[PDB]
């Protein structure tokens, strides 16, 4: 015997509902590092930094990270097009967002 | 076809047999050492092929440099040959003594070698063989202190052969190992950390053997000893039989959990080594991905990498939490008061450590009859089975059956004394 | 609880001395039905 | 349905020239892979670093490119992080790190080539499986 | 400094959990050299007791705090941190941490046997001291806030396997059943919360060992992402703190 | 009983497992739509045409499914009391392609909701590991639209709602049950056919001993006495 | 293979170590020739 | 091909929970328990001195009494185990009852599964299993393994339906 205000709030999975801004591009504030491997030379070092300087308000703001190299910027641009941003999701983040995600093997 | 039981009383033939099977034991020592240096390839993990004695020979630090396979090939050929010929030297003996003629009626002989039911002579024969172990034991001591060292896996750098000085000869320490809980990491004999304990622990045996060999030589058993034990020939087997069983177990378990004695470098990594090795391997991996190891929170709330032990220290989390008792040369330098130092971890971690983790973690003692390496589910393209699993496995088996033997022959000594014969 | 640990050990060893001293026993020793050798 | 030339007609360099291997070689590839790899690279999947495989597609996205032989050969001699900014010779097998990976000490140029060949022919045979272990996972 | 108490010694009776001591010398002395420079910190954290305040006879309650029995033994304690100490424009001291240790102790409440597991938090901490730098031990103060996540993570799979990021989405065993009441459990919810903690220094000393005092924090229990509402908690104990920059 | 004969009709004992594995119903049902549809009716109209009892025979809960021990085992303490419609749930995609859902084999106690294309392609699924998910329902946006018997001739969008049906789809036709009248637990039960069979086969098997015991005991009088 | 100059004998050395087992074998043949008692 | 049978059963039927297979499991293990005690008791209670040489390879027709004692066995058991119906004719028949009685059940149990009629569930538990997530028993832990058996093993094991199951979809514990 219930109502919609209660039910709807609960009838919500935080991860399920992100399935819209997510799946078409890489989310810049939360996704584990291993999502960076699907692009040319983006993994090792940039991945480390993009993850550590989060969160960002606009995909382009990556460019501002400090200590960067000239080329580094150059490559971000070409890929910038594959990124996206969305509000930080409490879940995905407070549990080693980088490696918690099943090491598929 | 109890053939070997018809021989019971004609000691003239047993000598022929005991010295015949005593010839096989040595034969195997050569046939295997030579078979090994045969298949054996230099610079490939001793244990990734399938060897067992050589590893023993390098244990005694007979031929090796800092944890380096072998610089000198030869040392093994000596062993392979010697024992293979000692097998003929005795094959001759066993055969002869078995076929040319019985014993006990040679007057000057019966004075040097007597028979059963004679406590004073059995005792005397016993002590004898005790004077021999007293020696062999002490020889091991010689080979570590004034001879071409022994292989210390501990401090520092690589622990090549090193000669010992003033072994732990404290009276207390030695038997303390005997008086300690055989549980959780602490097994009396297995707890042996420092190689120096091991040397000194041998000195005392010999003195104890010898001081005993002679003891029974001169003395016949007291009353209490006479009314507890029987004296049939079959019954002495029951004593000796069950003794060996315990030990089979002893060594087996001794095999799985290494003491410097069984340097994991030849034998391979310890069941726990692998797990603990897998934890450490990944701290680094993510540490390189800039992951903060102290604040990690695994789906359980226990932190993926670091948690505590009931007595409150830090230990790699994950099922490998049950092996925090594990200690080796690679994982130790990160050890300190209160457990693992979160500051040596992320700051002072040398590379050669990741290597060992990866190698061990990679060659998990896990294997099958098809020599398939790794989890029961892997593909047959990787061959391996940690020597330890081989020694532990086969040897367990014998320690068991053998016990079945303690029951069968000791229960039959109750049938001699009055039961069924 | 330390009081408990102690109590136990007494009990345990108690019944050990009864096993041990029950065998070494000069009195009962190894007495069978078919033959007594004393 | 037999092993064919096309099957072994693998890319040799970045531009567009190719070499067609032989029967003899192919087999030495396995034998070698199993010798100093499989243990860590079973069925073409990293055990130490599961998020990085040896599938063909993932190799092309490396830095420098690795969908061909010359690239792999370079890697086996000297290692390169997926991006090419770190020297991982003190961590990964390399003819330059023989002193630490004794299994490497014996190896020769001919063997690298073959090992490389094994890694590029496999996927045409196994398909998805060699990747993340399908049959295997 | 160096009198080595080996890990060999400690593994015996559990000392790790008890923070280091500061017995006689009571010299709250530590300079204004701060005004002169900066300082970092390494802090140990240990408790003496936990308190669950649960009681539901609504409208007739002032203070309902019951003591507690530790089911998770010698775990609590463990908190080995790093933190920076800053001076604000008004002469007070503020704290900011780096590693962020946290723990998971469970306690059995006498009254119902009802076991309660709390995630002991100190993560994201922020600290404060009253007025000035002229005194330290005399008048001891340090107070700030926590951030408290959830005992369980998105990956946690329950008895029928069904959570956030993994796990079924329903009660499989009963296909044609009513989804309403079960909703609660078939969907997991992640909670992040209020943290409150305070400090009191009872012994400051020398020039190397700097603080030690009375602990006191208040957090929330585990809710299991969608089960019974959390029972409130209050924790008290002792602590250790060292400092030195130049 | 189990296979069905002229003496084992339908409205008397229910359906057969052979009609479920055979998509025997789905077939007739289909032909009633391509036939009427081609005659100038709208999809909505055609479905609303096919008699419902026919669609009921299609719900999987009517195939002897599960139930070694389920005391009263009437079908109704399973689904509940059925009162519903011959609703066909049409799952289309964002481009309009008509998606087809895979059915649950009477062999499994639980099945993984999956949506296929008309060619056998995989379009939607309900991920277990949402992290590296690629075929989610939200990422591809599905939609359920009901052109069925009176009870439901409309359309739906929400991913939570849409999903529910996918699973209830897996059971074939979709129905609504008066669960509350018997406090149904929501677990499947078995028809009189399964019950009549399980009984009569065991008994028969059991009478084999009876045939062999009394037989031999008949021909060995003297042996019996010893 | 590291036997150097003896190279020649891998063979015999290889089938060598089994013999301890074949000892068990004769034992039964010994018995067969002696009618089993 | 038989082991695969076993497993198949465990996943879709949880045959181990069936009570019938349990009884079957009772007789088979009881058949072997009898086979040991009977065979060992005999052999060990054999008549003393029946052979001077003292080995035991003889008998004859007139050896009416046979080579061993029921009176001693009796007391042996009675004082060790506590029970011992001593009446040879019963001992042997009971040895027919245990094994055979068992397999009949087991066979019954299977006529049941033939009709996907199983003992694969505990309504009582399932119910409280869904309304509450902090409650788990071995009953449950097992039902989890099964689904794992079913998901991974049915697409290769049953080629005709042609199951296509996308990586994500498969049930899977963290890290493995
Ligand atoms: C300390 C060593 C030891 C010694 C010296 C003896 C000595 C004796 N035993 Mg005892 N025994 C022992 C250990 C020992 N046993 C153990 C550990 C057990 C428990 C298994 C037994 C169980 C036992 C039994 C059950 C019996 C004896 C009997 C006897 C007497 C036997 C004469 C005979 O007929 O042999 C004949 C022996 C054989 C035909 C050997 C069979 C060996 C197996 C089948 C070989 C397995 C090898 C396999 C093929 C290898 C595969 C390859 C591998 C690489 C994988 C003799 C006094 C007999 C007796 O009456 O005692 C007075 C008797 O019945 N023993
Ligand atoms: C562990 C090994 C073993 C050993 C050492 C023995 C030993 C013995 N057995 Mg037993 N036996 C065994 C296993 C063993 N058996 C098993 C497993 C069974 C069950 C199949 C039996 C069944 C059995 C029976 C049934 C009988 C014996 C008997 C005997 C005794 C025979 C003495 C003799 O002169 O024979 C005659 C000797 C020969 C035919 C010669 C064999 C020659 C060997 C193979 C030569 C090897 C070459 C040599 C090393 C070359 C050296 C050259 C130099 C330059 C180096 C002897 C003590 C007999 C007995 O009554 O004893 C009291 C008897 O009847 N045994
Ligand atoms: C006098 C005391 C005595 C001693 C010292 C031994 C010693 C030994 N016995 Mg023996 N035994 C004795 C009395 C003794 N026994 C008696 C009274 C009996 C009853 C008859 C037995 C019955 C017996 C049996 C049934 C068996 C043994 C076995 C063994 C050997 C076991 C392995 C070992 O411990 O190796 C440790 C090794 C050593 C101590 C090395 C000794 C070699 C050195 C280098 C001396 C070489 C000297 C040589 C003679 C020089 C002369 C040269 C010439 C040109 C002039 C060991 C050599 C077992 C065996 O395997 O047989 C060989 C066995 O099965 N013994
Ligand atoms: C387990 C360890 C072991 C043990 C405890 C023994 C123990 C023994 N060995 Mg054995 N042995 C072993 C291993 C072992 N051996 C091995 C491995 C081998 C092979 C290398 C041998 C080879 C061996 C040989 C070759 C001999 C022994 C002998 C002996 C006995 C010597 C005692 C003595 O005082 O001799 C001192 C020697 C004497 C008193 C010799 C007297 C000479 C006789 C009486 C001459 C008869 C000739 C006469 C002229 C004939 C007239 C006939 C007419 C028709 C014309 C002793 C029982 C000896 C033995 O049994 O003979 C007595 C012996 O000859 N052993
Ligand atoms: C007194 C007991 C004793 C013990 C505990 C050890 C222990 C050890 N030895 Mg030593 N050894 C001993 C006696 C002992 N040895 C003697 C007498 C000798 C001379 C024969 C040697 C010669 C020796 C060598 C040559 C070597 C070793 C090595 C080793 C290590 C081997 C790893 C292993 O597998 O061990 C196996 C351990 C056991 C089977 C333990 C048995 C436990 C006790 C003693 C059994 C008690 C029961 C017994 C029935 C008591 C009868 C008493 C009576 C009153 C009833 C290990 C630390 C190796 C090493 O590398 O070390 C430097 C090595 O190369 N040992
Ligand atoms: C080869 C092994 C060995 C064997 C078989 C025997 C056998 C015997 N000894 Mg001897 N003994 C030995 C070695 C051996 N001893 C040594 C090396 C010494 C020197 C310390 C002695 C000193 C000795 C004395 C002083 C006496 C005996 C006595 C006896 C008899 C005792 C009766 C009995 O068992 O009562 C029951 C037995 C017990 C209550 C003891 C159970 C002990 C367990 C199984 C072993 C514990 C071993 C130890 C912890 C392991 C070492 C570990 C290492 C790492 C340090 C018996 C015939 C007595 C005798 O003959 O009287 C005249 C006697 O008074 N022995
Ligand atoms: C190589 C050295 C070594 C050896 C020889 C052993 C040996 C043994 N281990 Mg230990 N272990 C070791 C290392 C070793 N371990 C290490 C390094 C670890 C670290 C993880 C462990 C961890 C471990 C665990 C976790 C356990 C064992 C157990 C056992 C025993 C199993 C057999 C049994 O059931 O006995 C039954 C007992 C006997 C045969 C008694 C022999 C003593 C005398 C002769 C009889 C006394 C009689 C009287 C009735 C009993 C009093 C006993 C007393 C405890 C009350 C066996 C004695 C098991 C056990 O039962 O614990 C003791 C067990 O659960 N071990
Ligand atoms: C031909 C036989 C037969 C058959 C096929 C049915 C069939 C049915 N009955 Mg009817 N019933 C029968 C005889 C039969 N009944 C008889 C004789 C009576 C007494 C008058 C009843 C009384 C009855 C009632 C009161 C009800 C039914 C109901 C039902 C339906 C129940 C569905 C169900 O879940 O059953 C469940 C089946 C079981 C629980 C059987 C489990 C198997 C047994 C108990 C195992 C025994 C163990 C083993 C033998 C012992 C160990 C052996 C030893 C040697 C080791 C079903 C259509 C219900 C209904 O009408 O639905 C609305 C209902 O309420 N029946
Ligand atoms: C209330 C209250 C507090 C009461 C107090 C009770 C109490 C203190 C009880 C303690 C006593 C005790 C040790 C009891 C054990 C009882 C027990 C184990 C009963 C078994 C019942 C049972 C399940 C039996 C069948 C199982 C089975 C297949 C057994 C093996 C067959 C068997 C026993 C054969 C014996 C046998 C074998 C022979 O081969 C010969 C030849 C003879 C002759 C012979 O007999
Ligand atoms: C069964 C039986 C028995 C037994 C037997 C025995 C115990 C035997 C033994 C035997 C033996 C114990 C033997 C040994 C042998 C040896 C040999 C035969 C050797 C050889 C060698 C050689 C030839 C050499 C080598 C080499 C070298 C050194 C160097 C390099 C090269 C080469 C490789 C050439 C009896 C009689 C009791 C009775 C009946 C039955």
């Amino acid at each position: 015997a219930a109502t919609a205000s209660t039910e709807e709030e609960l009838v919500n999975v935080v991860d399920e509902k992100l399935g819209t801004a997510y799946g078409e591009k890489i989310d810049l504030n939360n996704t584990n590092i291993a999502a960076f491997i699907q692009y040319r030379g983006l993994y090792p070092t940039l991945a480390k930094l993009i993850v550590k300087n989060a969160p960002y308000e606009s995909v382009e703001d990556v460019l501002n990270i400090p200590g960067l190299t000239e080329r580094q910027k150059q490559i971000l641009r070409e890929n910038l097009e594959h990124f996206t941003v969305t509000e930080v999701e409490t879940a995905l983040v407070e549990g080693g967002d980088r490696y918690n995600n099943g090491l598929y093997k | 076809w109890a053939g070997n039981a018809r021989l019971i009383n004609l000691s003239g033939k047993l000598l022929g047999a005991h010295v015949a099977h005593a010839g096989l034991i040595v034969f195997w020592a050569g046939a295997m050492t030579l078979f090994e240096l045969a298949h054996f390839i230099p610079e490939k993990p001793m244990y990734e092929q399938g060897l067992i004695l050589i590893p023993h020979i390098a244990t005694l630090g007979w031929g090796v440099g800092p944890g380096g396979e072998v610089v000198d090939t030869f040392p093994f050929f000596v062993v392979g040959v010697v024992h293979l010929i000692s097998s003929a030297v005795l094959g001759f003996g066993g055969v002869y003594h078995a076929i040319r003629g019985p014993e006990t009626l040679e007057e000057y002989s019966s004075f040097f070698g007597y028979d059963w039911k004679d406590k004073n002579k059995m005792t005397t024969i016993l002590g004898f063989h005790l004077i021999v172990l007293g020696i062999g034991a002490l020889l091991l001591v010689a080979k570590a202190m004034f001879f071409g060292g022994l292989y210390d896996t501990w401090a520092p750098g690589g622990g090549d052969v090193r000669v010992i000085t003033n072994p732990t000869l404290d009276p207390r320490v030695i038997f303390g190992y005997l008086l300690k809980s055989p549980f959780g990491g602490e097994g009396w004999i297995v707890s042996v950390n420092n190689l120096e304990d091991v040397v000194g622990g041998h000195i005392w045996i010999g003195l104890i053997c010898i001081a005993g060999g002679i003891w029974h030589i001169l003395t016949t058993p007291f009353g209490w000893a006479r009314r507890a034990f029987i004296w049939s020939g079959e019954a002495y087997l029951s004593y000796s039989l069950g003794a060996l069983s315990m030990m089979g177990f002893i060594a087996t378990c001794f095999v799985w959990f290494n003491n410097t004695v069984y340097p994991s470098e030849f034998y391979g990594p310890t069941g726990p080594e692998a797990s603990q090795a897998q934890a450490m391997t990944f701290l680094i991996r993510d540490q390189k991905l800039g992951a903060n190891v102290g604040s990690a929170q695994g789906p359980t709330g226990l932190g993926k990498y670091l948690m505590r032990s009931p007595t409150g220290e830090i230990i790699f989390g994950g099922e490998t939490m049950r092996f925090w008792d594990f200690r080796g040369p690679w994982l130790e330098p990160l050890r300190g008061p209160n457990g693992l130092d979160l500051n040596k971890i992320k700051n002072d971690i040398q590379p050669w450590q990741e290597r060992r983790a990866a190698e061990y973690m990679t060659h998990a003692p896990l294997g099958s009859l098809n020599s398939v390496g790794g989890v029961a589910t892997e593909i047959n393209s990787v061959n391996f089975v940690s020597p330890r699993s081989w020694l532990a496995t086969s040897h367990f088996v014998l320690a068991f059956f053998f016990l079945v033997g303690h029951l069968w022959h000791a229960g039959r000594a109750r049938a001699a004394a009055a039961g069924f014969e | 609880m330390e009081t408990l640990k102690i109590t136990v050990y007494i009990v345990v060893t108690f019944f050990v001395l009864l096993f041990v001293f029950g065998f070494l026993s000069g009195d009962p020793a190894r007495n069978p039905k078919r033959k007594d050798l004393e | 349905a037999e092993l064919t030339p096309e099957v072994l007609t693998v890319p040799l360099n970045s531009e567009g020239k190719t070499i067609t291997l032989t029967e003899k070689q192919y087999l030495e590839g396995k034998r070698l892979f199993q010798y100093a790899c499989a243990s860590c690279h079973v069925g073409g999947i990293t055990k130490t670093n599961p998020s990085l495989d040896l599938r063909t597609e993932t190799l092309a996205l490396a830095t420098p490119p690795r969908d061909n032989i010359e690239g792999l050969v370079d890697y086996m001699k000297n290692p390169t992080t997926y991006d090419g900014e770190q020297e991982i010779a003190e961590v990964h097998p390399s003819l330059r790190s023989a002193d630490i990976f004794p299994k490497m000490r014996n190896l020769t140029e001919k063997d690298l080539v073959a090992i490389a060949g094994h890694i590029l022919v496999e996927p045409k045979i196994l398909g998805d499986k060699w990747g993340g272990g399908k049959v295997y996972y | 400094a160096k009198q080595t108490l080996t890990y060999d010694d400690i593994v015996g009776t559990g000392l790790a959990n008890k923070c280091p001591t500061l017995d006689d010398t009571a010299r709250g002395a530590y300079p204004i050299d701060s005004s002169q420079t900066y300082r970092i910190a390494r802090l140990c954290l240990q408790p003496t007791t936990f308190l669950v305040k649960e009681e539901p006879k609504n409208k007739r309650q002032e203070a309902e705090f019951v003591p507690t029995k530790l089911v998770t033994r010698e775990t609590t304690s463990l908190d080995q941190i790093q933190g920076e100490l800053k001076v604000n424009s008004d002469g007070s001291l503020t704290f900011v941490e780096e590693d962020g240790i946290d723990f998971q102790p469970v306690t059995v409440q006498m009254a119902g046997g009802e076991r309660i597991p709390l995630l002991f938090t100190v993560k994201n901490l922020v600290a404060s001291t009253q007025p000035n730098v002229t005194s330290i031990t005399t008048s001891t103060d340090f107070k700030g806030e926590f951030n408290v996540p959830s005992y369980r993570t998105a990956n946690f799979l329950d008895p029928k396997g069904r959570g956030l990021a993994s796990g079924y989405d329903s009660a499989i065993a009963l296909p044609q059943a009513k989804e309403e009441e079960l909703a609660r459990a078939n969907v997991k919810r992640f909670s992040l919360t209020k943290g409150q903690i305070s400090l009191n220094v009872a012994k400051v000393d020398g020039r190397t060992g700097e603080i030690a005092g009375t602990f006191e924090s208040e957090q929330l229990s585990d809710d299991d992402m969608g089960a019974h509402e959390p029972h409130e908690v209050k924790i008290q104990g002792v602590f250790y703190a060292s400092i030195e920059p130049a | 009983m189990w296979y069905g004969s002229a003496t084992t009709p339908i409205e008397l004992f229910g359906p057969t497992r052979y009609q479920w594995d055979s998509s025997y119903f789905q077939q007739e049902i289909n032909r009633r739509v391509q036939a009427s549809l081609a005659s100038g009716a709208t999809l909505e109209e055609a479905w609303s045409a096919i008699p419902e009892k026919l669609a009921f025979y299609d719900y999987i809960g009517n195939n002897p499914a599960k139930g070694g021990l389920f005391r009263t085992g009437p079908m109704n303490k399973g689904d509940g009391i059925a009162q519903a419609w011959k609703g066909h749930a049409v799952f289309r995609n964002k481009e309009g392609e008509e998606l087809f859902v895979r059915r649950m084999p009477a062999f499994f106690e639980s099945f993984p909701v999956i949506l296929t294309d008309k060619n056998g392609v995989v379009k939607a699924d309900i991920p277990f590991r949402r992290a590296e998910s690629k075929y989610s329902f939200e990422q591809q946006g599905v939609t359920v639209s009901f052109y069925g018997g009176e009870l439901n001739g409309q359309t739906f969008t929400d991913p939570p709602t849409v999903k529910s049906y996918a699973r209830k789809a897996i059971f074939g036709e979709i129905f609504e049950f008066d669960t509350e009248t018997l406090n149904s637990d929501g677990i499947f039960r078995t028809s009189p056919r399964g019950w009549f069979t399980f009984a009569h086969a065991v008994f028969a098997l059991l009478f084999f001993f009876g045939h062999i015991w009394h037989g031999a005991r008949t021909l060995f009088r003297d042996v019996f006495s010893g | 293979k590291l036997p150097e100059a003896y190279a020649i004998f891998d063979p015999l050395v290889d089938v060598l170590p089994v013999i301890p087992v074949l000892f068990l074998a004769l034992a039964f043949v010994w018995q067969a020739a002696v009618g089993f008692r | 091909a038989i082991f695969r049978f076993l497993l198949f059963f465990q996943g879709f039927h949880n045959w181990t929970l069936n009570p019938f297979h349990m009884m079957g499991v009772a007789g088979v293990l009881g058949g072997a328990l009898l086979c040991a005690i009977h065979g060992a008791t005999v052999e060990n209670t054999l008549f003393q001195d029946g052979e001077g040489a003292s080995t035991f390879r003889a008998f004859n027709p007139t050896q009416a009494e046979e080579t061993y004692s029921m009176v001693t066995a009796n007391r042996f058991w009675s004082q060790i185990f506590g029970i011992a119906f001593s009446n040879k004719r019963w001992l042997h028949f009971f040895m027919l009852f245990v094994p055979v009685t068992g397999l009949w059940m087991s066979a019954i149990g299977v006529v049941g599964l033939a009709l996907n009629l199983r003992s694969y569930d505990f309504i009582s538990q399932e119910i409280r299993a869904a309304e509450d997530p902090e409650f788990e028993t071995f009953y449950t832990k097992n039902l989890l393994l099964n689904e794992g058996i079913r998901a991974w093993m049915a697409p290769q094991d049953q080629p005709h339906e042609n199951f296509v199951f996308p990586e994500e979809v498969l049930p899977r514990g963290n890290a493995l």
